């Protein structure tokens, strides 16, 4: 019992740009990813742990492969918070089983982390539990039916389902505490049909009943872009209910500028098509400056990257300056060319060169380092 | 899936890794080379693109093949590179030049 | 019974024919399955196999007789999957086979049997 | 009328979009050559058409 | 080959390597269509702009794709005539594959 | 039952035999027989048949036969790209390969269980007959490159004699064949 | 199903039974041709499709949407009928030209 669930309305980050910023997915968010995992893609999953805005970190994974569950294992003590300066690994929740177990194992697990996450969330904190090899999970109760009577329905998966997976979710959010303060208890639902398929069950339940969706991909990771979130197949209904605290504290033109750059994905997706397989060759200046746009927001709005400590880690604030000035980039943009102004020329302008850095600028110069930087833009626009 | 622990440097050469996934984009491109050929002449494929049948075809019939005769790892490396050097280089780029100086 | 009968020992040229075996079957699997047995593939009973070759196996002709035990059947299985239950082990069993072609009906051409399977 | 028969069909219709699937996957760039080729005749056309009918 | 034009353009044609029909009149040229591919090596035939271009379905309804003498405007009065370069490029993307 | 081959009897069948054969139906609908399919049939044995042949018959014999099957499995190749625009893509290897190993499906993988002599082949007789057809294919090279029309290369005699090999008889093949592959190369080295 | 009922005089305006049928057909054959367009040639298809593409247009991204806000059934068939305008008169063919005359 916990009372009073109230309400969601309230953030949940990671610090992963891109992640929060398109789609934010709050303290009762349920998300889910797929994508191959025993090849590399997991580094998100661990790093958000890392940094996430919690401060309990809950993980488990069950019916994991094995070799893979020994990864996790190992690399989880050679990580020391970045906010205490104390070893991670103190603050930290494994229950693991690897799959060659009892049966009955594997139908406890979540049961056993989402038991858990209350306990330390009745103290007031705000935990962070997250599941893997959740497609698998299923599959031992599909062998307890077997056993019984059970004869299933659909695909093999057993008549309960979405059952048992709907109380799995129904123990998040913003809980009152018999303390009266608040816990978190967010869950992001790590699925992986057979082979990235969407008609195992599964996916198409779960799918369902949680708020927000997170597909991870290969393409962009062969293209060497890690977080490699692609963002057009990805959702979260979130955003409502978070608009009003997303202005709130944030900006007031905050959400103005999402909503802005989406508008980007449904320009590039139908502007390309043929155009792009045919290339420059008899285009027109505005047609390509819309892909030229891009290139920054794709380079920069999108990179990110695990391997610094300038760049990992984010605020809102800071992420918020960053796409402002690329809209304030593409606004003085299309009164060049229309002025009839060298397009090719624009981004070669070092100007501009010193927006893509501000990733990598730290926290604390970067008030003032975007303060400066933009204005030099409003004066190496009418330079031309 | 899982086997990028067991080479490079201290194990192995430290350019085998990379040269793994050089040979491997290089080689699946060139395969299907082989039957738009069998729509237009190779007149109408440059000569960059054309050595990619080439390629494959000394991959799949030497290569590959390679009938009883028992291998080793540097036997074998090198074979791979040596068969690249009938492309012209900056289409292995995945591979730091150094390496390439040191075979082609 | 009546066939053997004439053909040897009164000697014939007698043409028998059947049809509406499709609920020959319909009517065996009643029993079939409502007494008991386990169903032998496809909703049928196994012994579908036995009971149609009993059927079908009379024909033909013995040393020196004037008889004829001629056996055409005629049925029809629902679409035109000759990989629907009946036809298909009839097939096994019997021998000739030919067919009506449904294309071919809705184009006015009569008798639409026309060799698209038809395997003598 | 008629609809399919009723198995193995299942593996053969999946040869059946291996086949498509990756027929259509060559049958545009079959075609990127010769819209490749294509440009170079665009541009050449008029050069000395138009210079010496006026002369 | 042969062509039709403008009377005052039509001269040259009368001169030499060619025969002229110029007028100012026939604007279907059906009238030489018929009579000039008995022979064939009138492969061209053609036309101003000081017509209309594209309405050659008369031809269009003998031809039936095949490939007889095809036009190409002219000035008939150079001023200029470099336009149908800049427009050319349309001349194929308008129709099919994407436009500009 | 199903005439399906997924059915269970059947498949667990395959996982204990060394030698294998699979029968298409409208192959058979047509006049192809003993109708098996090309690709969808294998065997294992033939790699310890090799002594045998080798001496026996001949030395090259699973040199040539190898070199057969390699355009036998590999006609397909084509026969897919075929499929998706129509036969027209062809140019020379194109119309090459199709038309080779269809006279070869015609007069090489066909019988009769039925004409009296088609009906009964010795190893030496095939023999012959794969050696035939290699030759017509190596020749056909050198009209290709030549630039010779394939068109024409239908229409020659020889290839029509070459279309009757199977209906020949055992005691005059030696020669017949002995004459058809000068006859080969009096149609082809003559243009 | 249930449509014809509940409409007509005395109930609703009069002119609703009919005013449906028209947008029907009109509405149906303008994506019709937007199909055919992409196969033979855009423009190689009939001139007097270019309107009714158009007014496919209109239907569309124009009426459809009107956001959260209450509507009526009144301020709704007035813009019902704002449809029809472009295409003529001429070419509405399941309504009679009474209710016409009392609007456009």
């Amino acid at each position: 019992p916990v009372q009073r669930k109230l309400d969601p309305n309230t953030p949940f980050l990671t610090g992963m740009r891109i992640l929060d910023v398109l789609f934010p997915v709050a303290m009762g968010g349920t998300a889910a990813i797929p994508g191959p995992f025993g090849s590399g893609k997991t580094v998100t999953q661990q790093s958000l742990a890392k940094w996430s805005n919690a401060d309990v970190v809950v993980y488990v994974g069950c019916g994991e492969r094995g070799n893979e569950m020994t990864d996790v294992l190992v690399e989880f003590p050679e990580l020391t918070d970045p906010k205490t300066g104390g070893p991670l690994m103190h603050r930290t929740v494994l229950i693991a089983n690897t799959s060659n177990m009892p049966v009955a194992a594997r139908e406890a697990s979540i049961y056993v982390g989402v038991t858990i996450a209350e306990y330390f969330r009745d103290q007031g904190f705000s935990v962070a539990l997250m599941a893997d090899s959740t497609s698998r999970w299923a599959e031992a109760l599909r062998e307890i039916s077997s056993r019984l009577e059970e004869m299933p329905a659909e695909e093999g998966y057993p008549p309960y389902l979405a059952a048992r997976l709907a109380a799995f979710y129904e123990r998040a959010g913003k809980v009152i505490t018999l303390g009266g303060e608040e816990g978190a208890v967010t869950i992001v639902g790590a699925v992986s049909p057979p082979g990235g398929d969407m008609s195992e069950p599964v996916t198409q339940s779960t799918l369902r009943i949680v708020g927000a969706f997170w597909r991870l991909d290969a393409s962009l990771a062969f293209r060497r872009h890690f977080p490699a979130i692609n963002w057009n197949g990805s959702y979260s209904l979130f955003t409502s209910a978070l608009d009003p605290w997303y202005r709130e504290n944030v900006a007031e033109d905050y959400p103005e500028l999402r909503d802005a750059i989406s508008e980007l994905l449904q320009r590039e997706a139908g502007l390309q098509e043929i155009v792009q397989l045919v290339g420059p060759d008899a285009l027109q200046d505005a047609e390509r400056l819309v892909i030229e746009v891009g290139r920054i927001i794709r380079e920069d709005f999108l990179q990110q990257n695990a391997y610094h400590e300038v760049d990992a880690y984010c605020s809102m604030k800071k992420a918020y300056g960053i796409m402002k000035m690329i809209l304030a980039f593409y606004k003085e943009a299309e009164a060049a060319i229309k002025r009839g102004v060298s397009i090719d020329e624009i981004l070669q302008l070092p100007v501009l060169e010193r927006i893509g850095r501000a990733r990598y600028v730290s926290e604390e110069e970067f008030p003032a380092y975007f303060e400066e930087a933009m204005k030099e833009i409003q004066g190496a626009f009418k330079a031309l | 899936r899982l086997m990028n622990n067991g080479v490079g440097k201290g194990k192995t050469r430290e350019d085998h890794k990379q040269v793994s996934d050089q040979l491997y984009s290089a080689y699946a491109n060139g395969v299907d080379i082989r039957k738009l050929v069998a729509i237009i002449g190779e007149d109408a494929l440059t000569e960059n693109d054309r050595r990619y049948l080439q390629f494959a075809d000394a991959f799949e019939r030497f290569f590959i093949n390679q009938g009883q005769q028992n291998r080793s790892i540097e036997e074998s490396l090198q074979i791979a590179w040596a068969l690249l050097s009938m492309l012209p280089q900056g289409e292995l780029k995945r591979i730091s030049k150094d390496h390439i100086g040191k075979y082609y | 019974t009546v066939a053997e009968y004439l053909a040897f020992e009164h000697d014939y040229h007698v043409l028998v024919i059947l049809t509406d075996m499709t609920n020959y079957c319909e009517a065996l699997r009643e029993i079939g399955a409502a007494r008991e047995e386990i169903p032998g593939r496809r909703g049928y009973p196994g012994y579908m196999y036995t009971d149609l070759a009993t059927i079908y196996e009379r024909a033909g002709v013995v040393e020196g007789k004037k008889g004829s035990v001629t056996q055409i059947p005629i049925l029809s299985m629902p679409d035109d999957d000759r990989t629907h239950p009946i036809p298909d082990l009839t097939g096994y069993i019997t021998e000739g086979q030919i067919q009506l072609s449904r294309e071919l009906h809705r184009k006015g051409i009569y008798p639409p049997i026309d060799p698209l399977p038809s395997l003598s | 009328s008629q609809v399919s028969p009723t198995r193995m069909n299942l593996l053969q219709r999946r040869g059946q979009l291996r086949l498509a699937q990756k027929g259509v996957d060559l049958l545009k760039k079959k075609r990127d050559a010769l819209v490749a080729e294509f440009f170079g005749l665009v541009r050449e056309a008029m050069e000395a058409r138009k210079a010496l009918d006026q002369a | 080959m042969a062509v039709i034009a403008d009377p005052e353009t039509a001269q040259g044609f009368r001169l030499a390597g060619l025969e002229g029909y110029g007028a100012s009149s026939a604007e279907e040229a059906q009238s030489l269509l018929e009579t000039l591919v008995e022979r064939g090596g009138y492969a061209l035939v053609a036309v101003d702009e000081a017509l209309l271009p594209d309405p050659e379905r008369a031809v269009e309804r003998l031809m039936r794709g095949r490939d007889l003498p095809v036009l190409l405007p002219i000035a008939g009065l150079k001023e200029a005539f470099q336009g149908h370069d800049v427009e050319g490029y349309m001349r194929e993307l308008v129709r099919k594959t994407i436009g500009f």
